[PDB]
RNA sequence: GCGGAUUUAGCUCAGUUGGGAGAGCGCCAGACUGAAGAUCUGGAGGUCCUGUGUUCGAUCCACAGAAUUCGCACC
RNA sequence: GAGGGCGCUUACCACUUUGUGAUUCAUGACUGGGGUGAAGUCGUAACAAGGUAACCGUAGGGGAACCUGCGGUUGGAUCA
RNA sequence: AGGACCGAACCGACUAAUGUUGAAAAAUUAGCGGAUGACUUGUGGCUGGGGGUGAAAGGCCAAUCAAACCGGGAGAUAGCU
RNA sequence: GCUCGCCGGAAGACCAAGGGUUCCUGUCCAACGUUAAUCGGGGCAGGGUGAGUCGACCCCUAAGGCGAGGCCGAAAGGCGUAGUCGAUGGGAAACAGGUUAAUAUUCCUGUACUUGGUGUUACUGCGAAGGGGGGACGGAGAAGGCUAUGUUGGCCGGGCGACGGUUGUCCCGGUUUAAGCGUGUAGGCUGGUUUUCCAGGCAAAUCCGGAAAAUCAAGGCUGAGGCGUGAUGACGAGGCACUACGGUGCUGAAGCAACAAAUGCCCUGCUUCCAGGAAAAGCCUCUAAGCAUCAGGUAACAUCAAAUCGUACCCCAAACCGACACAGGUGGUCAGGUAGAGAAUACCAAGGCGCUUGAGAGAACUCGGGUGAAGGAACUAGGCAAAAUGGUGCCGUAACUUCGGGAGAAGGCACGCUGAUAUGUAGGUGAGGUCCCUCGCGGAUGGAGCUGAAAUCAGUCGAAGAUACCAGCUGGCUGCAACUGUUUAUUAAAAACACAGCACUGUGCAAACACGAAAGUGGACGUAUACGGUGUGACGCCUGCCCGGUGCCGGAAGGUUAAU
RNA sequence: AAUUCCUUGUCGGGUAAGUUCCGACCUGCACGAAUGGCGUAAUGAUGGCCAGGCUGUCUCCACCCGAGACUCAGUGAAAUUGAACUCGCUGUGAAGAUGCAGUGUACCCGCGGCAAGACGGAAAGACCCCGUGAACCUUUACUAUAGCUUGACACUGAACA
RNA sequence: CUUUAAUGUUUGAUGUUCUAACGUUGACCCGUAAUCCGGGUUGCGGACAGUGUCUGGUGGGUAGUUUGACUGGGGCGGUC
């Protein structure tokens, strides 16, 4: 958060330094194309996801796939997403259609947003990687070939193309540089939108986490009726694991469909 | 705390309901032992 | 009280079939140093608790006593 | 009729304190800094290669006696 | 702007004071805040037994539940006067 | 009568928890009112609560019931598409007068309207199961007007008003203007009108999204209400009788403008901040088929249908509940009043109505306190109790930097009632009179009628004036949870600790978890910077160090010796 | 600090008196790196005595409007039970004299004082064991079922190297 | 007749892969103004999955029990 435009916190004349002082990206109304998520954990019956607090979920931005590549478009405005920290834009497709696309740091003018098979190369709707050049930035990447993108945010997550890797089977990311997903999956570009919303804490608490969920706060500590410890007296002080399932290192997988992970350096 | 006895209609559908006292077999023996064999009445149908 | 340990070389304690009394180390000489230590080869250093018994031979065990010492017995 | 004597009005203003701080004395109740080096002891890297150096800002192991690894300007022996 | 400092009935729960031989398994009088939300607030259908939601309590949960308001096992075991 | 009370966030209003018809009166005492007992919904004889518009069918649904065929299933039963239920989401949709004990959007009495058949004239190309406008929100607000309603007097009814005073400058009483039509104003939204074409919109498309020209700028959709229309429509001071003494019978004044604020109207205006305020519809139009000299719809006015209830007592709360008209709870609802920071408090007019145990007596029997000579906590587990101190402003105040804050620190103080500037200052207000203009809900000049600080010079009455109800110990110390706290209602009232960052950890992904027997519903409309482990202990530094044992697991050089 | 192993350790300054208003030579068992440590923001649902207030907090409350309760009228129910005409240290011990008599000799009644006097009441005493014993929570004892976990035969084939 | 080779003729296994199993919780096509859901071109990994017991500790995540007696009442120290 050395970056710009940064919005740095306040001089201490109120209890709050954070939250994020980003003028110029909330907006109203919730435009015509919108939806919501509903009830509480409600799994049928005795829910395993602890603490809940499930009021105000509430609404989400509706556009998944975004597979309209070839038809050119332009940038109307950009917003924010309280479900992902995501920098999303509202995009008018010159054919006659309005849509919501995931964006980098300030992509406006309203620029030249287009894709198409070898025909184009710009920051472009969704776009196949075996038809464009090699960099750090890629973004959308169908989590497998036609299913849907992997990353619904521009939170910072660089996936990194390799050129000709074992015949198109590419990328280089964080926890498994042997994804071997073929370059027949779709890009868009690129991974830093608002790092400012995530790289720094918004509050201790904040609206982000107490108006419609409760996070986690305990497991081990108090009332021995749930976890493997213990007697009383404030004491704790034993061996008490996360049983029957584990904690501090072991792994969990052995067999799956696709299963592509191979070498695994871990640590 | 807000103790206790009160009358109402809409709360009868999971507990106090005459068609459910025939729908459930658990109610159905009671219903006959209380009037059809039990020499009696209920009539409180309102 | 009972049951254990301990009284084996200046230091630290190893060791006992139950027949020899030990080395890490300190001294002594030997020479290398004017000297001394290191390091060095040689040599030495003993209340092996006392008493009685078993025994071929008791430092050792068994038994009686003495004494340091510890855990528990006490509330 | 007029003041000044008074008798009201009120202040400059002595006492007085809401306060708490300058700085000067001994009563200096866990100490550690810079040395003489009346025999100090453990150690001993540097003033020639102080007999398989390392000076300089110094960051670090932590008996430092600061080892030790760059960058020089030869106040460090040559035919390395 | 800020779960601001200091504000009403919509909040609970500090010691007392006339609460114990009850107005009462809980609430009180001159007093007193958290001041817009780590608020509580109400029609009803999803938590129906050894429970099931966790500001995480052995307190709850009919008011006294470490399994009770069930009566069908069962007029049980019975070292029991 | 006569003097005063309780509820004062009223037991004012209409009615929703269904308990149900036990209100008025005509008359009454067990089956009851821990007193009388006339009253208490007691309890008895009558009767009753008039709804096309109130709200719920409807067309309608977010959550959630059920559900074809089914994946399944011991017998049970589980989960679900199309459908179909479905409000506490939405849409059209009662007012001034009068009249019965009541009970009243009803009743009457007129105004005149909403859904759908029908008729006589008139106009016109219509349509859907599909398209698009939005149909739709959340509260703090900001800004202008309307004045609700009050006080005043011109003006009108009464008269000079029982003590002392009062006969034109007093002192009382009404102070109403209904409709729907008519038009448009306050802020606001939007430059007007045609023509030609697409990489678009479930097949289409006069409607929507994007494009490409033409011709013009003054164009379009209302809105509280002022204002007015109605209305020789009435209400009513009073006048004259009659009575079943309730009233109704006959008749009747007056009838203007100012001044100041809403709890409400405009404002799904317009602003400001983000947890991110839910769908079928009315509102407004596009076509598909198929009609197609046919049919449909919109309009003047003529009519009929207006689809079983409920409407009675009753509430910020005695026929609910508590169960003794119970010091539990606890409402959407008209907001009654002046000075008030206030739903902070002794005072109110009313509506029910003063609430069916009170006479005398005046030992000690602490449900208590006050002013004490002395002294000032010399008491003690509890300066406990009784407080007191509680404004703007100032004659001016200390440690401490997180330079906010520690600062209504602290200290003590003029305070009543009024001359004079000022037959009220200033400031707020804008009648008329006079002029202009675009023609009309228009502006310029101007000072009528209300109102009301804040001080300066001067007074002097105190034992007392913020003469009264609201409402505070400077401290200064110990251990810094560092965010207010209300979070373990049940010993503690926090001296509990819920923050929240992160190295590491479980998932390269049909992800971790499986609750339900078949779910893939949390997480997901989502990627290892998403969500979870175990925690973290403001902030900011700082985590030195040291691997014996013992964990955490990983592995294979290699033996203990297995289902294979 | 809940180590103060040793004892209320101190030097003694301040002080009607320092078992401390602290006013820096320690006597350190069983101190700390996330069960953490050098520290602190303004807030008190504020824990513990310490100034000056105001004083009746001691010892000293003897006066009071006064609730009422004994009194006078309506009404009078049980938290359930030892006959009473129940001697005020009494003595003697199935180790307790309102009843084994040495004494004093208390008229009948206020249920008005009602101060020790059903050891009493609110009730299977909490200290609690004979318990062939309700289950009631744990831990590098004991484990077990559900599970965690991989390798294994069942099952799903050999063509080549 | 073998320590052993080349081949025939009898035959087991592990690597090495392709792949009508299979799973489609991936698309396109498709019954269909369709969230369940029918079925194929295709795409994907792949004999993987699924669990039935056998071997293994791993934890106090159901349930269970309180296993003598000796008591100048208990815990230790002694005995039938």
């Amino acid at each position: 958060v050395k970056c710009k435009p940064t919005s740095p916190g306040r001089r201490h004349v109120v209890k709050v330094v954070n939250p994020e002082l980003h003028k110029g990206k909330p907006f109203a109304p919730l435009l015509e194309k919108n939806s919501k998520s509903g009830g509480r954990n409600n799994n049928g019956r005795i829910t395993t996801r602890h603490i809940g607090g499930g009021h105000k979920q509430a609404y989400r931005i509706v556009d998944f796939k975004r597979n309209k590549d070839g038809i050119p478009a332009v940038v109307e405005r950009l917003e924010y997403d309280p479900n992902r920290s995501a920098n999303i834009a509202l995009v008018l497709y010159k054919d006659g259609e309005r849509r919501y696309i995931l964006a980098p740091k300030g992509l406006k003018a309203g620029d030249q947003i287009q894709s198409g098979v070898d025909a184009a190369i710009k920051p472009g709707n969704t776009l196949p990687m075996r038809n464009i050049p090699v960099g750090s930035t890629v973004h959308n990447v169908e989590m497998k070939p036609g299913k849907g993108g992997q990353l619904a945010r521009s939170a910072g997550t660089y996936v990194q193309i390799v050129a000709r890797d074992g015949a198109y089977v590419t990328l280089r990311l964080r926890s498994g540089e042997m994804r071997k997903v073929e370059a027949d999956c779709r890009a868009t570009l690129g991974e830093v939108g608002n790092a400012e919303h995530m790289l720094r804490v918004l509050g201790k608490a904040g609206a982000a986490r107490w108006r419609g969920v409760r996070p986690t706060v305990r497991g081990t500590a108090m009332n021995p009726v749930d976890h493997p410890h213990g007697g009383g007296e404030g004491r704790n002080f034993g061996k008490h694991p996360v049983t029957p399932w584990g904690v501090q290192t072991k792994g969990k997988k052995t067999r799956s469909n696709k299963r592509t992970d191979k070498f695994i350096v871990r640590r | 705390m807000k103790r206790t006895f009160q009358p109402s209609v809409l709360k009868r559908n999971r507990s106090h309901g005459f068609r459910a006292r025939m729908a459930t077999k658990n109610g159905r023996q009671v219903l006959a032992r209380r009037r059809a064999k039990g020499r009696a009445r209920l009539t409180v149908s309102k």
